[PDB]
């Protein structure tokens, strides 16, 4: 019935779409796995929070502070979402 | 913990039910319906009020009336067919 | 105390406050548009005060936001079901595949 | 003999079974029978039937 | 004669002969200390304004209440088969 | 916070530690504990009334302080 499985490529697609549809990004084709949120994507000290909340909403998760602050790279977010069995 | 809530909040009512059974066996001398409902129109109102208050507190536990309602929402921890 | 206005501790604190406010807005508000409105307004209130320099007024403002978060708490917050406060959390835990440790020389 | 038997039975998880024709016995795995405890013949054939008899007697003395 | 035990007595150690089974429990220490405290509470108990309250409640007042009720309700009630208008009490 | 029943047992603790009880229900669920269900690490000291402050104890409610809750209940 619930025939659905997550994969790293799928997480990457959903996260890069999430970042593409965020207006406060610098602009597109800065968004890759190696991208940094502060330096490359040009995000403030609260747009990272908005991104982490959006990732929570997207993959059906709850990211505490000690695991939220240490997300500073897109690959880090992908690693994190793939390290949660309930990532939807 | 929800199951414990249910079982103990209902054994409250079962204690009051046991009291009602003792009163019925004392007053009527029997627990069978055919005698109790044949005689009930003759017995002192105070004893029947005791009996039915106890049995109603039992029903107040099982039917989730207000004073003993706390287990019914906690019982939704069980599966939906339950 | 010494709440430095542009340090990492202040960054953690204010990011946590922003997360808490947005989650409270999600939990209280049923409609999506009004929730986004409130989130944008909260971001506006944080951006107005992102420029503070004096640590005294800063500490006052932080205490004020603490009081606002305590005032608009939610009793039944949204948590995903598989996560600790959830409906599915410790439902069917896979058992630890341990071997039998014997206790008697004669009894299996 | 008893202690050797049971210490092997616990440490190795094997009982010794001499098979039919070859005259050599070695520790084996097969534990779905061929082993009985020393309290079984007492209880299951003196104690259980006596309690069944007590039930019968109670029922027919009622 | 130096008074010493008999040289004929050959002695050896006490061996209870149990099979030392593996470690099935990992003792915690904090739990064991909590358990020792809660089991041998009796040797540390002291009479204070909190403990004497519970003593003079449960060993003086509550038995006195139950006893007053029991000795007043001794042969008061007899309501087997009682009927409308008939008094269920034997006394006033 | 130590309650009445907790700081009444001060004259009886002796060499046992006087620990500030904090219920496990309110402890942070997202940290990693050795017993994640009970929210306890192995050698963690236990209060004298730990039976009351463990996860199998009755539930606490954080939103309303208990006296205000009684006001609202009996008011309704
Ligand atoms: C003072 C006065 C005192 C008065 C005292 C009154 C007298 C006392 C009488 C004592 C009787 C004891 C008999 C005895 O010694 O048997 C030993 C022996 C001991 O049991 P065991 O199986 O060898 O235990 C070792 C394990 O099997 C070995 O381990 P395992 O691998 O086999 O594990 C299985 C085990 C493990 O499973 C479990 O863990 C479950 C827990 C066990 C619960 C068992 C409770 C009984 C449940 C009954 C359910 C019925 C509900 C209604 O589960 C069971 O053994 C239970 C089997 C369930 C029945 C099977 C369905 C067949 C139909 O039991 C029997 O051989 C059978 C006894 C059954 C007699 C019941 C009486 C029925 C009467 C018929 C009713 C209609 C007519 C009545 C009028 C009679 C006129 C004459
Ligand atoms: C109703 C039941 C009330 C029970 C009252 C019992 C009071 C009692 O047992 O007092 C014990 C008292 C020691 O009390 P405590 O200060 O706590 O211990 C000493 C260490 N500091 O020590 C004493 O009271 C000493 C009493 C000894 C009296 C002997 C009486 C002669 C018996 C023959
Ligand atoms: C103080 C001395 C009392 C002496 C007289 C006896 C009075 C009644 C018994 C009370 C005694 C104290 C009981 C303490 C047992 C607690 C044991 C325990 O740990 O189980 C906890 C369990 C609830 O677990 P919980 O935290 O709620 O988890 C919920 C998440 N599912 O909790 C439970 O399951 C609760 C089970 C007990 C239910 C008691 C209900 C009483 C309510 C009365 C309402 C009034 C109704 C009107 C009655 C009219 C009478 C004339
Ligand atoms: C917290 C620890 C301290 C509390 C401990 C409490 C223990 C109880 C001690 C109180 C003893 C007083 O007990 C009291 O009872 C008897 C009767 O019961 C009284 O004496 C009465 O006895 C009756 C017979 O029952 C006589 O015939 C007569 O009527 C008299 O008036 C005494 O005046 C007194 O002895």
């Amino acid at each position: 019935s619930s025939a659905h499985v997550l994969t790293k490529d799928m997480i990457q697609e959903r996260i890069v779409a999430l970042l593409e549809s965020f207006d406060k990004v610098n602009d597109a084709k800065n968004i890759t796995a190696t991208a940094n949120l502060t330096s490359d994507l040009g995000l403030d000290s609260l747009d990272v929070v908005e991104v982490v909340m959006a990732i929570e909403e997207e993959f059906g998760l709850e990211i505490p502070d000690h695991d939220a602050d240490e997300i500073k790279t897109v690959q880090q977010a992908i690693d994190y979402v793939s390290a949660q069995p309930a990532a939807v | 913990k929800s199951a414990l809530s249910a079982v103990l909040m209902n054994r409250f009512g079962d204690a009051f039910f046991v009291l009602g059974l003792c009163v019925i066996a004392y007053v009527f001398g029997t627990l069978n319906y055919s005698t109790i409902f044949a005689t009930a129109y003759l017995i002192n109102t105070d004893l029947l009020v005791l009996i039915m208050l106890a049995l109603f507190i039992a029903a107040m536990a099982k039917s989730a009336q207000f004073g003993l309602h706390n287990w019914l929402t906690l019982a939704m921890e069980g599966p939906t067919p339950v | 105390s010494h709440p430095v206005p542009f340090s990492a501790a202040n960054k953690k604190l204010v990011t946590s406050m922003y997360r808490q406010s947005l989650k409270l807005a999600r939990n209280w508000i049923s409609n999506r548009q009004l929730f986004r409105q409130k989130a944008v307004e909260i971001r506006h209130k944080f951006d107005q005060n992102a420029q503070i320099s004096n640590p005294r007024l800063l500490a006052r403002t932080l205490d004020e936001t603490r009081a606002h978060l305590y005032e608009f708490r939610h009793p039944d917050p949204i948590v995903p079901p598989s996560f600790p406060g959830g409906t599915k959390y410790e439902r069917n835990v896979p058992p630890r595949m341990e071997k039998i440790m014997q206790h008697n020389l004669y009894e299996p | 003999l008893k202690d050797y038997y049971y210490n092997g039975r616990r440490i190795l998880d094997k009982i010794p079974v001499k098979d039919k024709q070859t005259g050599k016995v070695t520790w084996e795995i097969k534990r779905e029978g061929a082993e009985k405890e020393d309290w079984v013949n007492q209880m299951y054939f003196l104690y259980a039937p006596s309690l069944i008899l007590l039930l019968i007697v109670m029922v027919y003395k009622s | 004669v130096e008074l010493k035990p008999s040289s004929a007595i050959q002695r050896g150690p006490l061996n209870k002969g149990g099979w030392d089974a593996p470690h099935a429990l990992h003792n915690d220490g904090a739990i064991d200390r909590y358990a020792h405290w809660r089991t041998f509470y009796q040797e540390r108990f002291k009479y204070t304004r909190a403990t004497g309250k519970s003593t003079l409640i449960f060993l003086v007042a509550f038995p006195a209440l139950i006893g007053y009720v029991a000795y007043q309700s001794e042969g008061l009630f007899e309501f087997a088969g009682k009927r409308r208008g008939e008094s269920v009490t034997t006394r006033g | 916070i130590r309650a009445s029943f907790d700081k009444a047992e001060e004259p009886m603790l002796g060499d046992y530690p006087d620990i500030d009880p904090f219920p496990a229900q309110l402890k942070n669920p997202y940290k990693k504990y050795d017993d994640q269900q009970d929210r306890r690490n192995l050698e963690e000291p236990l209060s004298v009334n730990d039976d009351l402050y463990d996860m199998w104890s009755p539930d606490r409610f954080t939103h309303f302080k208990n006296q205000d809750a009684l006001k609202y209940f009996i008011g309704f």
